[PDB]
RNA sequence: CAAGGAGGUAAAAAUGAA
RNA sequence: CGCGGGGUGGAGCAGCCUGGUAGCUCGUCGGGCUCAUAACCCGAAGGUCGUCGGUUCAAAUCCGGCCCCCGCAACCA
RNA sequence: CCGGGCACUCUAACGGGACUGCCCGCGAAAGCGGGAGGAAGGAGGGGACGACGUCUGGUCAGCAUGGCCCUUACGGCCUGGGCGACACACGUGCUACAAUGCCCACUACAAAGCGAUGCCACCCGGCAACGGGGAGCUAAUCGCAAAAAGGUGGGCCCAGUUCGGAUUGGGGUCUGCAACCCGACCCCAUGAAGCCGGAAUCGCUAGUAAUCGCGGAUCAGCCAUGCCGCGGUGAAUACG
């Protein structure tokens, strides 16, 4: 239960509150930021690859 | 171990970014999944190409993207094919302003991600990676460089153990934020696995 | 290791009185970081010491803590596992450190109702040379009386 | 004064005093002696004979307490005995009622600890 | 009190708010 | 006589047969040492030179340990002509 | 002022992993 | 089979004679200390008093019958 | 609030600002101590930054991927159950045992963030949760929010007590197709254990520990006393 388990995230009906988030770039489940639609893990990835826009290290 | 990607470290000063647009929310998400199917379909049908960048750039409906190639030869002059219904068919899921452009990267020996993908081709060539990777820090080294570092790890000439190679001339100050360090990774798929190939190319600052 | 010899940490003056003390035993009063509710209590017991005795609280205490001073106290030292109780002189530092401290917590000790007539009555006592404090200042200096013996070891 | 199966408090203020009947707790207390037109601060000591009368006369009434509602509390669990359902079952093991952590804790109806050891 | 879901202090806690702590006038 | 599984795969293994929990070369492995471990009436038995039997030391005293291949052990408590706490684990 | 040769020396604290 | 002594928690021992209280060490169980074990520290639980009767308001205890255990005695021909 | 003005405050963009440079002393130097110098100092206070390598460390359940295995099935759909079970043991915590405290009323003083498939001012019903309305706000404009500890007033008078809130009966509300297993609140009534902790054991050296509330992520809702942040009041001690 993976492949057929993004499918049903993405498929949404049946009852509202039977849908959920789901990473897109992934297929996580938790985790999961509405703002990018990526798990926390993705994330990462991407803002040091630097294919985030305006995404940026944090200090202070 | 454990180091930040030399990348993200800069981000802000030195290394700008590889997708500036803006947008609020309820945009940001969208057009974020669309950046990255660019990406995704570009790096397919465009490896040959060997390309270092895949800037992109956006004004409502605008989408610009800049592909960085080391030789530009699968472009092949106006209707000589390799760019018209290839930078067309973006628009299959976009339907906006599919402005492609492209680049010449000068010395492909100065571009850490065209010098990674050069050395994981060649430990799937089945070569010796240990002088594979002299070679490539050489070779960087020779193009100008003011330091070179290059790491394969991992299952290294198959047998099982895995190891990690390791060579690196010259000056690569990591820790520095004035550093102007590119740096590429590589997959080299083997018959018995999977390796990671890290290169680290430096030039000076201030 | 202490490299450093650690500053002599040094306070505020306190309202109407200025005393370079005062101010550090109502720090002691001061629980959760509350200076409100402390400086309250003192200035409120202060009051209490103006009927009671016709003396200005600002002796009161000041003879109160002077009553409650250890001359010397025991310490604990080397060879044998720690076993022996070499009795120290106290500096004036933690004199004034163990003074204040004494003198706060018999005043809790105290079964009476309010925070203030217990500060009030355990400086008077104090001042005299009855306090509860005080009983604890001769303790502390009987242990110090009965080790003698092994007080060359000094150091 | 011996007001509904009590009559224990005596000087410690009526709003206060009442509380002390298995039916009356707080907001049922300051309730009864403003509908029935009483000082709530007063000595509870045995004061104008009269507000204690309709005082009395009110709160015995009115609705269930003491004795009698300790006893319909109790033929409420006691409902659940028949062929009753899961809640009942809860009464009857001796667990915590509502579906809540067993597995540590529940300590105030599966009482002091026993201790199996193994 | 503050587990206690009456008193204001108990509410504050909680979150919530009600009768032992109204909304505010 | 087994009486009780501490790991999950083991447990399936040798009651419905359920071999997706263990590797798959090692199946018919592990299913005759159980089987031993099983018809077993004392500790002596469990003792061929395949399983290289050994108690367990430090906090792990009362277990036993036969070995299935490579870095894995079958550990349990034998006792009384049974073994509890089957369990499935690594050599480091 | 710069030390050679001389002598009283720790405690109560044992084991090892497959 | 003839006298004397003895059967008490899991182990070894008290308490019996001066009937109303079953106590000690070890071990078991829980918790600490240690990377871990032992040692150590804290806190617990645990006994139809061999059995069948009797006396007594009341029996481990006082009195009988068996049941084992141990120790003495078994001599003159 | 307007006229008008933007010098103050604030907002956010580039700059200046100490480099023990200057004085006394020590020293071969590095540097150390001390002193006016200023908001500041002898790395000013906090972040981001983690060398060669170590733990056959961690992760095939984020993902990728070599090999082994399953394929009318170790895959696929559904309703329901389960992850919430409870004689027990350990970890991290929350709320407390009260009077430098509790309840009620009045009355102040923040920062950092979030919101128009939402935050929802102000009215109306309601003891209340909340429901009916309904203005403003693509938001230094409107809203979430009154910060709470504090202050003033008044009441309890030390008592398992106006401390404590567990548990339990009853009555309701809101999200949701639905809340029995297993939701959060509201109200009435119950009011337990706990009167300060054995052997042991932890944190913190200055806005620090303690104490006080406030926001956000996830999120229909919520089991958050958690996690990540924000500011309020503000100790003690360092011989060694
Ligand atoms: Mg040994
Ligand atoms: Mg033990
Ligand atoms: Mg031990
Ligand atoms: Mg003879
Ligand atoms: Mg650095
Ligand atoms: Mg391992
Ligand atoms: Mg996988
Ligand atoms: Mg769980
Ligand atoms: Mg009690
Ligand atoms: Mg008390
Ligand atoms: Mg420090
Ligand atoms: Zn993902």
């Amino acid at each position: 239960a993976r492949k057929a388990l993004i499918e049903k995230a993405k498929r949404t009906p049946k009852f509202k509150v039977r849908a959920y988030t789901r990473c897109v770039r992934c297929g996580r489940a938790r985790s999961v930021y509405r703002f990018f639609g990526l798990c926390r893990i993705c994330l990462r990835e991407l803002a040091h690859k630097g294919q985030l826009p305006g995404v940026r290290k944090a200090s202070w | 171990g454990n180091k930040i990607h030399p990348i993200g470290f800069r981000l802000g000063i030195t290394r700008d970014w590889e997708s500036r647009w803006y947008a609020g929310k309820k945009q940001y998400r969208h057009l974020l999944l669309e950046d990255q199917r660019i990406r995704g379909l570009l790096e397919k049908e465009l490896y040959s190409a060997g390309l270092a960048r895949v800037d992109i750039e956006r004004a409502a409906d605008n989408v610009a993207v800049t592909v960085h190639v080391a030789k530009p030869g699968v472009v092949i002059g106006r209707g000589g094919e390799r760019i018209r219904v290839l930078r067309e068919e973006l628009a299959k899921l976009t339907g906006k302003n599919v402005a492609l452009n492209v680049q010449e990267v000068q010395n492909p020996n100065l571009s850490a991600p065209l010098v990674a993908q050069r050395v994981a081709e060649q430990i799937e060539r089945r070569f010796a990676v240990r002088r594979a990777i002299k070679q490539a820090v050489q070779r960087v080294m020779e193009s100008g460089a003011k330091g070179a570092k290059v790491i394969v790890s991992g299952r290294i000439g198959g047998a099982e153990q895995a190891r990690t190679e390791w060579a690196a001339q010259g000056r690569v100050p990591l820790h520095t934020l004035r550093a102007n360090i590119d740096y590429g990774f590589a997959l080299a798929r083997t018959t018995y696995g999977v390796l990671g190939v890290k290169a680290y190319i430096f030039l000076g600052e201030v | 290791a202490r490299r450093r010899r650690a500053e002599v940490r040094q306070l505020q003056p306190d309202l109407v009185y200025g005393d370079v003390l005062v101010t550090a035993f109502i720090n002691k009063i001061m629980r959760d970081g509350k200076k409100n509710l402390a400086a309250r209590i003192f200035y409120d017991a202060c009051k209490i010491i103006q009927e009671k005795t016709g003396q200005e609280p600002l002796k009161v205490f000041k003879q109160a803590v002077e009553n409650v001073k250890p001359r010397m106290e025991v310490r604990s030292r080397r060879v044998g596992g720690a076993n022996y109780q070499v009795p120290m002189e106290v500096s004036p530092r933690r004199q004034q450190s163990l003074a204040l401290r004494w003198l706060v917590q018999a005043a809790n000790q105290r079964p009476e109702r309010r925070a203030a007539v217990r500060i009030a009555h355990e400086l008077m006592d104090a001042a005299e040379g009855k306090g509860g404090a005080v009983k604890k200042k001769e303790d502390v200096e009987r242990m110090a009386e009965a080790n003698r013996a092994y007080a060359h070891y000094r150091w | 004064a011996r007001i509904a199966g009590v009559e224990i408090p005596r000087n410690k203020r009526v709003d206060v005093a009442l509380t002390y009947i298995y039916g009356i707790g707080k907001a049922r207390a300051k309730e009864a002696l403003e509908k029935t037109g009483i000082n709530p601060a007063t000595r509870v000591k045995d004061l104008t004979e009269a507000e204690v009368v309709r005082l009395r006369e009110y709160v015995e009434n009115t609705w269930k307490l003491e004795g009698e509602l300790r006893a319909e509390v109790a033929a409420n669990i006691k409902r659940l005995m028949d062929i009753g359902c899961y809640r009942g079952l809860r009464h009857r093991r001796g667990l915590p009622v509502r579906g809540q952590r067993t597995r540590t804790n529940a300590r105030t109806r599966k009482g002091p600890r026993k201790t199996v050891a193994g | 009190g503050k587990g206690d879901r009456r008193t204001r202090r108990g509410k504050i806690w909680r979150g919530t708010y009600g009768k032992y702590r109204p909304r505010k006038k | 006589g087994i009486k009780s599984f501490k790991h999950k795969g083991l447990k399936l293994l040798f009651e419905k047969g359920v071999t997706s929990g263990v590797p798959a070369q090692d199946v018919d492995r592990i299913n005759d040492r159980l089987q031993a471990i099983d018809t077993a009436t004392e500790i002596g038995e469990l003792n061929r030179q395949i399983y290289k039997l050994h108690p367990l030391k430090g906090d792990r005293e009362g277990y036993w340990s036969i070995t299935v291949r490579a870095n894995w052990r079958i550990t349990f408590q034998f006792i009384n002509g049974d073994a509890y706490i089957l369990n499935y684990e690594d050599y480091h």
